[PDB]
């Protein structure tokens, strides 16, 4: 029997985030104070660019999924338990990654 | 909007569930109001031995010539107040009560 990882760390049985106390968390964040001891500009753009992608993630978490099982039906249990990224070619880059999501 | 969740997770809350999470958040604006009947001045048409009557328009009683919330007044008044969308400042908070208003 083939298994494969739901995309973005979301339950489907939930429709969410594993993490459940994941709104508080943000809300934390917009009313904690980084970098500065007055001021709360950091943490206000740090809380809404979070908000904004978990938005996305949890609404385009499904074509992802139906696309991650297609293509895992390609590949054999052996690959899919043998084959490691070893040499490091693919990358992400912290641009790519906050622009992806 | 306000409580910044995502369509998913109030998606299976109810009318009860979503009212309490708007109003602890301080939106009072979460009830919907009656609109009241006015008898017509004459019989209608093609309607022998009957009465006719019509909604008056924007919710608006016309006895006391008011909206039928008589809080409306200060209900507009906490949501200038209140605090939505971020923890600190009045950005949303102004803006949609100015607009009501």
């Amino acid at each position: 029997v083939g298994r494969y990882y739901n995309p973005f760390n979301i339950d489907p049985l939930t429709k969410k985030h594993v993490e459940d106390r994941l709104e508080e968390f943000i809300n934390q964040v917009q009313v904690g104070r980084f970098r500065n001891a007055s001021g709360n500009a950091v943490g206000t753009t740090l809380a809404a660019f979070l908000r904004a992608c978990r938005d996305k993630t949890s609404a385009n978490w499904r074509g992802y999924s139906v696309l991650v099982s297609r293509y895992r039906s390609l590949i054999p249990n052996e690959l899919f338990e043998s084959l490691r990224n070893i040499s490091g070619e693919y990358n992400i880059n912290p641009q790519d990654e906050h622009s992806f999501f | 909007f306000l409580t910044n969740t995502t369509y998913d997770i109030v998606n299976n809350d109810t009318i009860d569930v979503l009212k309490m999470k708007l109003r602890n958040q301080g939106w009072p604006f979460v009830e919907r109001y009656n609109a009241v009947e006015i008898d017509m001045s004459v019989e209608p048409l093609r309607s022998p031995g009957q009465v006719g009557r019509y909604y008056n328009p924007f919710n608006i009683d016309p006895l006391t010539k008011k909206h039928v919330e008589d809080r409306l007044e200060e209900f507009i008044n906490q949501v200038q107040v209140g605090r939505f969308r971020n923890a600190s400042g009045n950005a949303v908070g102004t803006t949609l009560a100015a607009f009501l208003r």
